[PDB]
């Protein structure tokens, strides 16, 4: 429903609103019948990738219900109870003629098939299959087994491999969460001296930021100058020097308002000489007096930080609810903080 | 009434499904009590013309002969691995369930790479019939669903006329130039597979069962094409041909095929390997033989007319008398800087005409308050954005490595990238910056035959980077006996061919200090 | 009736066609509409020719002595012709290509393609692209609508009544918002065998038909066009070159249009040379053209009015003819000051000369700053960037207490301010006249020239090289500086375009200085 | 023939003189030979579609009037025809010239006369009404009340400056 076109001859968006109205079902008026049917007793359902696309007035008859992504576990039970019977069925193989043990079905998942659908799942799974069908009927083999090893023979070279780009953070740098389509991601925040010397200071951005990103800099760098004259009045760093910041992978773009916090921890680490906790990610948006204010897609980045080997992660306090509606198996292994102000944050990263 | 039984015998060699039948028996019942002079009339036979030219049971009998097609398909292509393999496990797996099946797949790839042939290869080993279906630039989603029988000009769509004109229901139909589509959501429809088996046609009003054809999609980027789109069919790349292989290209298929299209002889025209070599090494630069074959219809050309005018009885094309057929060379210089100054270092780019080799040069804008950087030559975004961490982290390195410099900091530096009318762009070329600065300032060279690719962050790690294929070729080709790479593009590397990779001393890096080490 | 196919070899589906149309014909009744329809579409099916080819003389000489006397010049074209003829010798059946000649307005590209056709005898159509936005205008509409017309090659096909009739396109890059799509698959060799009209259904080949397409400029042609078919450059003439073309074929063609004939109306080689010099500014002979028709037509009437029973136009008195010379100039500048240079330039309409110039914008010899005006592109600004960092640089190495160029404030100037223009050319233009300036020397008084700079003073190759040197040698310039790596496009230049020019191919801009002073 | 609409290749066909003598309509099977007809065609911008028109079509450029013409034209031409479709003689209606050089120098600068023919019917359709009404038995149209017959002046003094001061100079647009 959210693909109707809107051409210059035609809106039927605009029939729709009669259509699936629960009200005014009862009499929907044809105009080739010119006599009103009785629609209240259909069950519609539509489908839609984006609600916003959907004029509100029709937004508003329908009963929105989301369906979510799937987690790696989710994908492994939705394979192996699924897609690996019905690929069988399609390409005609057997299960004792090529097995997918569980191990590869799981390395298929976290190095392959990253996404929230599991159609590219399906694909890689009978991919594997038709190779397996070719080696036997052509006679190179009289059974194909498929083990971690040469499941590269296969599918081809992982797409994900690496996780985190620093093991152990420097003094400038600290671990932040981001919200992908392709699970999770970890990114990091980068901040050097840009002259060389410790008349005021000035803060430059780099790595494809959007607006509302930029805006978060600009704040973090306001409130990190007043949290540092506050805590240690002597310092003088980031009053009088020049920083540059960066959020590596400098070619895709990115924005937000989160990184609050985490832009305020690097600046402070980067004034005091001091590494943050080297298992340590955070997620909030900071505010002008220092307030860590709710961020979104708290599922994705959890997964992403238990993924990276993160061992604490940081929230603000008004996703409590969000991280705890979480499956057992997400968030299990996890030191978690949350926080209202600022100060809470800088007491955990030191 | 004849109309009746012409109707009612086309039905006869089909296996019609239950709904269609109820629908045409309503049609012919309509039409047996229309004037033939009303519109009516018209329009329902026109409806029971196109309800009886549909191939309701008919499908093709495949070859599922795995050597003969395996034959079949090398001797029309030549080096398209994926594509075979794919075919292959096609037919093995239509071979080993015992019916026919289908799949939708899409090849992308630069231009002239043989994609949009393939097609027509795969169709004869298949034994399939083939349909063109062109798809750039269309808007109007008519040519794929139709309009109503109640309209003047209405027409079932593209998909009908096709399954009208190949009599099987189980085609093979290419979806030609998917990624330049003006209207995309139609297509959503037609290869899904859950949707698939029920396809309708807004003219015909009775679901069609595409779920046998053969749906291949050609691209030349996948950055077009929509998500759900993309997550529908299956990519497969045709990548372009290195310097041997469209030399065999040449001589296995583009020679015979202009001689055959020249009306020549083998032993009228010749061209030696030489000749073909010198070609697609100065008289073409792209990544599939398209301009080539040009070049050698060209020289047939002027061949066949030396021979019908009556200058000579036979011609044998040489290394020194190309000149007389197709000019003089267009390529042939290979690198701009044959010894570096102590400011400019050789880079690497690509693109989809292949890769390419550029300069990075830097000077001084004023003689001898801190130091600026003026950067140009057409540079996107994020190549000044790299720029600027370039300088940041050359400024924080000097400082480090050696401390009483005062360079970088003081000095005001323009960074030019030469071809200044070619617009550049891409997250690489940041050790480049950084190589290029750093012996600016410390007054040095870098090594003589040596090129770096690679993104720098702000602490100086260097990150991975795409086309070491492309970049790797225009390297060897540049003369370059030193090339620097991300660590995390080794297996980039040596998955690479034995012949590009002789004789590179490759030098795979993670920070800065390697690369620094390397080049000074 | 059936009669008009008896002639005719017609294939088997559109036998069904014309059989299940006389059938509905048959059963149809008189002075109804679908009648009328199937009339129409039966007279349709049965005018296309469905068998026959024209008799293509593949002679070579006498199809070389045609294509020769009938238009001076253009030697690729009629090269490409002749092996044409001679592929279709080889063959032995009638074939077909997809050409494209590109050059400025009024060079011949379109009179070159119905001599073509006269010398291959083929049949001739002409037809534009241009303005058209609808694809129905070649497709043609739907039998079922109220109007309803089979396009615009079908008709080609019954008017010439063959099957390789030598389509000519004219003006294909003005194309409409897109029947691009259209265009290509009637251009295509996969898509031409199979047409598939829209008004009549089945499907007519195209694969002997040979297209010629004529284009001023080749990039706005759609990239997917650029590809279908060859480029053959048809070329600016010079002024001896357009005296010949005005006295063998515009002076006899435009006299005979105007009815006078040589006795009545003569035109003097020298009239012609000021008609050329003076009165037109152009590469191709079109405004020329005009100034000869009216000329001639002002002749035809003195002589009917009963002023004079024949006119010769002479120097003296070809103002009563034409009025006053406009183009009395040529080039701005004729002896250079200390700052200015000449530079070449290039577009679709031709070469041109332009000039360079600086000046001090405020009053001493805290660094020097470089305005930009002339209405210049983005890449033409980063140009001048570079020329001025190079020209500081250089003029440190070589006269390093002069301070110019560091503490003063340039102002450069591209005059023709209206006008834009854009390139990375003038490069070493623009580092000579900061050079110049900076010295308060002149360069050398007829000397342009053209070249890419890099930072470090390379010289890079430029494009355009023939219509640069036919306008430098209009201007009257004896000296021209190019990149070395142009040489093998220079020497490409007809031995009488390069005569009077010296030449000097460069790599380095320290030679450019030595030549330029 | 730039408002034209295939009725474009028609006129391509017809104008053609080697189509001329054999010219089929549709409602007389018989032909008729048009070879002889003179055909002008008239447009006011030549960006129309057809390019091989063009090339077939002798473009002729009809220029602007300067007030003088558009006043000898306004005496000439136009009054008379106004007077004639208003039912009014030169006695009972007299425009002077001083008046019509005033209408044209303050109302209608454009390159043709279809405003100042506006405006000179405007006027003697006031003069019918004042005659016939009766507030006048013969009406004078005089500079000093042109205004009541056509509204406001639309141009004006066209200087603002008479005496230039040291910092201002005028150039033409
Ligand atoms: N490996 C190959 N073997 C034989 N012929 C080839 C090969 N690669 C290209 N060709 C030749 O190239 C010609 C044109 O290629 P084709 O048009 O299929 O390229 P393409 O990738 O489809 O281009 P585009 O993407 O622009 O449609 C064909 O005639 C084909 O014979
Ligand atoms: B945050 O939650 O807003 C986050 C900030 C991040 C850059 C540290 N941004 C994102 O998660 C966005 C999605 C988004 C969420 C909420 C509002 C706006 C946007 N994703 C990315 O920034 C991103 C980063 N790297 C790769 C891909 N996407
Ligand atoms: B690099 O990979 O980012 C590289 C840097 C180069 C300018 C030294 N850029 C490119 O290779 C780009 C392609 C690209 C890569 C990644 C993102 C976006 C674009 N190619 C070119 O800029 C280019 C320029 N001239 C000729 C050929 N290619
Ligand atoms: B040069 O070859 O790039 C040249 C430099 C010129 C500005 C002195 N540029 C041009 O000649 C351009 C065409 C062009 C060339 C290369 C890239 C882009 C465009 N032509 C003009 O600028 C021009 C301006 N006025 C009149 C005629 N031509
Ligand atoms: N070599 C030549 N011999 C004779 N006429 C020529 C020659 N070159 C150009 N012309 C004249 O040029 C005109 C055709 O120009 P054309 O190719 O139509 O330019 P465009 O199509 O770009 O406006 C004709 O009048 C023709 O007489
Ligand atoms: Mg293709």
């Amino acid at each position: 429903v959210d693909k109707i076109g809107r051409g210059y001859q035609g809106d039927p968006s605009s029939a729709l609103l009669e259509l699936l109205d629960p009200e005014q079902n009862a009499n929907f008026l044809d105009h080739y019948l010119d006599v009103p049917v009785d629609l209240s007793k259909v069950l519609f359902i539509c489908t839609a990738n984006v609600t916003d696309t959907i004029p509100e007035p029709l937004r508003d008859r329908m009963e929105m219900i989301n369906v979510s992504g799937y987690v790696a576990q989710e994908k492994l039970a939705i394979a192996e109870r699924y897609l690996v019977p019905q690929a069988r069925a399609l390409c005609g193989l057997d299960e004792s003629k090529a097995k997918l043990s569980s191990d590869v079905l799981t390395l298929l998942i976290k190095q392959y098939c990253r996404e929230s659908g599991v159609r590219n799942l399906q694909k890689q799974v009978e991919k594997v299959l038709r190779k397996s069908a070719y080696k036997i009927v052509s006679g190179e083999a009289e059974s194909v087994e498929v083990t971690p090893e040469n499941l590269q023979d296969f599918v081809g070279k992982p797409v994900f491999t690496v996780e985190r780009m620093y093991d152990v953070t420097p003094p400038g740098v600290v671990m932040g969460l981001a919200w992908t389509a392709m699970g999770g991601s970890t990114l990091f925040v980068e901040t050097s001296l840009r002259r060389p010397q410790d008349k005021d200071g000035s803060l430059e951005v780099t790595g494809q930021l959007g607006e509302v990103m930029k805006e978060s800099a600009r704040i973090a760098y306001t409130f990190a100058r007043a949290f540092l004259m506050q805590h240690a009045p002597a310092n003088d760093y980031l009053v009088t020097s020049h920083i540059h910041l960066h959020v590596p992978e400098g070619a895709t773009p990115k924005d937000g308002p989160s990184a609050g916090c985490t832009i305020v921890t690097a600046l402070l680490s980067l004034a005091m000489g001091r590494p943050v906790r080297q298992n340590l990610a955070m997620t909030g948006e900071v505010s002008l007096t220092g307030k860590i204010l709710p961020v979104g897609g708290i599922k994705e980045k959890t997964i992403a930080a238990k993924r990276a080997g993160v061992t604490c992660i940081v929230l603000p306090a008004e996703n409590k609810k969000d991280f705890y509606d979480l499956a057992a198996f997400i968030t299990e292994g996890l030191e978690v903080h949350f926080v209202e102000h600022y100060r809470e944050i800088f007491d955990i990263a030191f | 009434d004849a109309i009746e039984e012409k109707f009612r015998e086309r039905l006869k060699e089909l296996v019609v499904p239950k709904h269609v039948m109820d629908v045409v028996d309503e049609e012919l019942s309509k039409l047996g009590l229309l004037d033939n002079h009303s519109s009516e009339f018209n329009v329902t036979r026109n409806y029971l013309d196109w309800l009886t030219s549909i191939p309701w049971g008919k499908y093709s009998n495949e070859n599922l002969d795995l050597a003969r097609a395996q034959a079949v398909l090398e001797e029309d292509h030549y080096g398209m691995e994926d594509v075979k393999k794919r075919i292959l496990e096609f037919i093995a797996v239509s071979q080993l369930r015992g019916s026919t099946q289908g799949k939708i797949l899409c090849f992308y790839g630069p231009p002239g790479v043989g994609k949009t042939s393939i097609a027509r290869s795969i169709a004869r080993a298949l034994n399939r019939e083939y349909f063109r279906f062109s798809v750039g630039g269309m808007t109007d989603v008519a040519e794929i669903k139709g309009h109503r029988r109640t309209y003047v000009g209405a027409m079932p769509g593209k998909i009908i006329q096709c399954l009208k004109k190949t009599k099987t229901e189980n085609p093979l139909i290419l979806i030609d130039e998917v990624d330049k589509i003006g209207p995309s959501s139609a297509l959503l429809e037609l290869l899904d597979p859950e949707q698939n088996a029920n396809f309708l046609d807004h003219y015909l009003d009775v679901p069609v069962d595409l779920s046998k054809v053969l749906f291949i999609c050609t691209a030349n980027v996948t950055d077009t094409i929509p998500e759900p789109l993309r997550d529908r069919m299956e990519m497969i790349n045709v990548s372009g041909y290195v310097a041997q292989e469209k030399l065999a290209i040449a001589e296995r298929y583009l020679v015979p095929q202009a001689r055959a299209l020249c009306g020549l002889d083998e032993s009228k025209a010749k061209l030696s390997s030489d000749v073909l070599t010198l070609l697609i090494k100065q008289y073409c630069r792209e990544s599939g033989v398209r301009n080539l074959q040009k070049q050698v219809e060209k020289v047939l050309r002027k061949s066949a007319y030396k021979i019908v005018s009556g200058e000579a009885e036979s011609v044998e094309v040489t290394p020194e008398n190309l000149q007389d057929f197709v000019g003089k060379p267009v390529f042939t210089v290979e690198r701009m800087y044959d010894v570096t100054p102590p400011g400019v270092v050789m880079g690497l780019a690509w693109t989809a005409m292949g890769g390419s080799t550029l300069f990075v040069e830097t000077s001084l804008r004023r003689p001898q308050k801190d130091g600026s950087l003026e950067v140009t030559g057409q540079l996107g975004e994020v190549m000044k954005e790299s720029a600027r961490i370039a300088y940041t982290f050359a400024r924080a390195f000097l400082m480090q490595h050696a401390p009483a410099n005062d360079y970088l900091v003081t000095s005001h530096i323009h960074l030019h990238v030469p071809e200044g009318a070619t617009p550049k762009d891409g997250p690489s070329a940041g050790c480049t910056i950084v190589t290029a600065l750093l012996s600016l300032a410390m007054g040095r060279p870098v090594r003589q035959n040596l090129a770096m690719t690679g993104e720098v962050s702000l602490t100086g790690k260097i990150l991975p980077v795409g086309g070491i294929k492309e970049k790797t070729i225009a390297a060897k080709r540049a003369g370059v006996t030193c090339i620097v790479l991300p660590a995390e593009n080794k297996k980039d590397f040596y998955d690479l061919a034995a012949f590009i990779t002789e004789g590179l001393e490759v030098h795979f890096v993670e920070h800065y200090r390697e690369i620094f080490d390397i080049a000074f």
